[PDB]
Parts: structure tokens; C-alpha cells; sequence
């Protein structure tokens, strides 16, 4: 799914 | 960028976020990662952010023409599919050998060692989503993961943002690279519940860095269960 | 790309739209130009997409170390936007050097003449954006727009999306470069008008091309009025 | 103001 962005 | 001096590479750098320019972003920082000093907190985030932005681009492009391909099955889409591949394995080689030459090594404190062991866990990862020593890559990323989720479990709180984006990002490793989803989700529960006991500790603005990621759990717990 | 067929060069440049990778498909259509043959309808298209989604950003960067630098008004800023400013106007000057190499000269029909003087046009327009010769500049771009107009008043009709775009660009430069927005207005007004008078000639597929660029003159004329 | 986009 979704991993940390990173802004 | 060995003539340019490391405070004007770490400028450029913010400016070339700034410009929306990641390419240039990420040459800034990885000419200051370069000149072998260690990198402060803010300056972790500047290599990160400029990284994951070039090697996202890559990832999204590789996955278009992925589908492409296999909906086609001339040499065209699997050239470029593969041109495409070589480029993104380039740049996770290049940032892999920027952690090993050498931040990990010096990185002593566990903000520091931890932020860039997630890092090498994510790029093994990245390398993992296109081989088919597939394997071998696979244990790459789940040894970095690992290693730095002991040093977060005995060294940080269970609201630090890196210790959660670092169970956020392994979990995402169980589920997708893995095929480990019952892992993926009792981690990412264990994660969002320990947080939660947490937050009073917190103030407000920590609390909201915290929760930021707490809701990124919950999204992916939501869409796996 | 002299080694790969012309064919695959388009197939490649229609990848790498998809993929959103306009850097590649910039350098693919490049290469197809360079092949020496006449270019069809769709892939002057591509080659346009291309190159205005490549320098799209470079502009785009360039306006934000331009504000940040009059802001501040360290070298980092100048001298970042001085390389940024270095790569566009080598990208307009590629463009340029391939309508001059032979597009143009090639060019008989008035679809095809008049597509590449407006894109000799833009490209000089975008020179001049960043131009202090600043008014040799602007006088190529206003003499490409001018030929591109007269051909276009003779051999198109006033509904033509080629013919459309080209007055709303060639309105853009008045009113931006030209320091002329009253000729600006009078451009985009005397278009939509006389577009307005011949879209009943029209099927409902050309209506809905030529009306999507009539609404842009409108929005820029409500803009300037 | 606004050129055309180009898609
Ligand atoms: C991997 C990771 C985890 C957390 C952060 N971080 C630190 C402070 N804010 C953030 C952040 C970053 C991206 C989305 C949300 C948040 Br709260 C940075 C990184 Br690389
Ligand atoms: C400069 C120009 C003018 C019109 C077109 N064109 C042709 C067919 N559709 C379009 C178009 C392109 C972009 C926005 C709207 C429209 Br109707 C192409 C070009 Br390069």
C-alpha cells in the first residue's frame, strides 16, 4: 500500500 | 560538485526543492554526503527527500510500462521497460553506496544509524519491486529493516516519527515484497497501538508529526483488512 | 539515436508520454526529427508535447530562483538560476536548431509551415523570457509569429486549432514580451470573433477543438480587461 | 497569461 511519502 | 563548498551544495539543495528540481537535489546532497562529514538531522531529510523523489519518478514509469508489457504478452516497450530499470537500479546502487561509504559506519547515535538503515532497507526494496538474486535482495532490505527496528525498539520512543515511518515502511516490505501480509499487519497494528499509548507524553507539535503517521498505518491497515 | 529504426523512435516517444518521462521522449522525437524525413500530423504533436513539457519545467524553476533572487536582492542563488537558465536556453536553442535543421525549409504545406513557425515562435519567446540581444530576441520571435499569422490568414480557416493556438500564443507574447497589450486584446478578440462566425461549418468533434481554445483567448482576455 | 498548454 502506502509507504512514507518523503514530503 | 568536489569544487563546490559543502554549505553551498546544501543551499542549492534546499533551493532545488524549492525549484521542484530532485535530479539537481539529489547531485547537491550527494556531492555534500561526499565531502565525509556526517550529515546533521535537517541534512539526512534533504538527501532522503531529494532520493525519493528522483527514484518515485523512476518507480511510476517503470510500473506503466510494466503494465504495457505485459498487456503485450515488437522489442520496443520491453527495451524501454528495461532502459527505464536500468536507470532506477542505478540510482538505489548510488544511494546504497552512499550509506555504505560511508554514513552508516560513523552513524553512532540511533536517530542517525536508524534513519539511514530504514534508507538502505527502502532501496533494497525499490531494487526487490523490479529483479526477478531476487532473493538475495529480498534478505537485503528485510536485514536493514531489521536491524534498524532493534536499535528503534531499545533506543526511541513509540511515537518517534522515524521509528514509526520505519515500521510503516517495513510493513509495507511484508505485504508487498514479501508476501507476508498476517507480518505486514500485526506489525503495523503493534506499531499504531504502541504509538497510541504515547501521545500524552507529547506536545502539540510532536503530536502532530506523530499522528501524521499513525493515520498512514490506519490507511494501510484499512486497505489490507 | 542513429541507431535505432525512426519507427521505434515514435513508438518510444509515445511510451514515454505514458510514462511521463518527457526528457525521454524529448531526446526519442529528437532523434526521429534527425532522421531527415517530413514529420506526419501526430508526430509534429509529439514533438511539440515534448519539448514544451521539458522547457514547462525548466521555466517553471527558473521563476522561482528568479523571485527568491530578487527577494535577496551568497552567490548560490544567482548561480543557481544562471545554470538552470543555461540548461533552458540550451533546450530552446536544440528546438530552434531543428526547425532550422530542416523542418522549416521542408515544410510546404500550410498545416506543417505553420506549425513549426509557431513553435520558432515560442522557443524564441521563451529566450526572451529569460534575455536582458534581448531585443534581437524578441524581433525573431515576433517575425517567426508573423509569417506563421499571414500563412495562416490565407490557407487555414479562422477555426483551425493551429491557426487558434497560434494567435493565442502570439496574443501571450504582446501582452508579456512585446510590452503591447493593446495589441494582445485586439488579437485574442479579433480571433475569438472571427472563430465564433465559423463554427457552424463545423462537426461536433472540430466545434469541441476549436471552442476549448476560443475559452482560453476568453480567459486571457478576462484576464487583461 | 496562458499560452496553450500543449495536453
Ligand atoms: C522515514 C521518515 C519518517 C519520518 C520523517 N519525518 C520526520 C519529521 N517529519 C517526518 C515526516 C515525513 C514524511 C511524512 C510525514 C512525516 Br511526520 C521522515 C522520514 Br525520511
Ligand atoms: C499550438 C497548438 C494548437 C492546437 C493544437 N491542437 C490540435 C489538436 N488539438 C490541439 C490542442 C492542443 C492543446 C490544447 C488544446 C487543443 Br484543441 C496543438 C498545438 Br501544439
Amino acid at each position: 500500500a502506502g509507504s512514507i511519502p518523503g514530503r | 560538485m568536489g569544487s563546490m563548498e559543502r554549505a553551498s551544495l546544501i543551499q542549492k539543495a534546499k533551493l532545488a526543492e524549492q525549484a521542484e528540481r530532485y535530479e539537481d537535489m539529489a547531485a547537491f546532497m550527494k556531492g555534500a554526503v561526499e565531502k565525509g562529514e556526517e550529515l546533521s538531522c535537517e541534512e539526512r531529510n534533504l538527501l532522503s527527500v531529494a532520493y525519493k523523489n528522483v527514484v518515485g519518478g523512476q518507480r511510476a514509469a517503470w510500473r506503466v510500462l510494466s503494465s504495457i508489457e505485459q498487456k503485450s504478452n515488437g522489442p520496443e516497450v520491453r527495451e524501454y521497460r528495461e532502459k527505464v530499470e536500468t536507470e532506477l537500479q542505478g540510482v538505489c546502487d548510488t544511494v546504497l553506496g552512499l550509506l555504505d561509504s560511508h554514513l552508516i559506519k560513523e552513524a553512532g547515535d540511533a536517530e542517525s544509524r536508524v534513519f539511514y538503515l530504514k534508507m538502505k532497507g527502502d532501496y533494497y526494496r525499490y531494487l526487490a519491486e523490479v529483479a526477478t538474486d531476487k532473493k538475495r535482495i529480498i534478505d537485503s532490505a528485510r536485514s536493514a529493516y531489521q536491524e534498524a527496528m532493534d536499535i528503534s525498539k531499545k533506543e526511541m520512543p513509540p511515537t518517534n516519527p522515524i521509528r514509526l515511518g520505519l515500521a510503516l515502511n517495513f510493513s509495507v516490505f511484508h505485504y508487498e515484497i514479501a508476501n507476508s501480509p498476517e507480518e505486514a499487519i500485526s506489525l503495523a497494528k503493534t506499531t499504531f497501538d504502541e504509538a497510541m499509548a504515547d501521545l500524552h507524553t507529547l506536545s502539540e507539535d510532536s503530536y502532530k508529526d506523530s499522528t501524521l503517521i499513525m493515520q498512514l498505518l490506519r490507511d494501510n491497515l484499512t486497505l489490507w483488512t
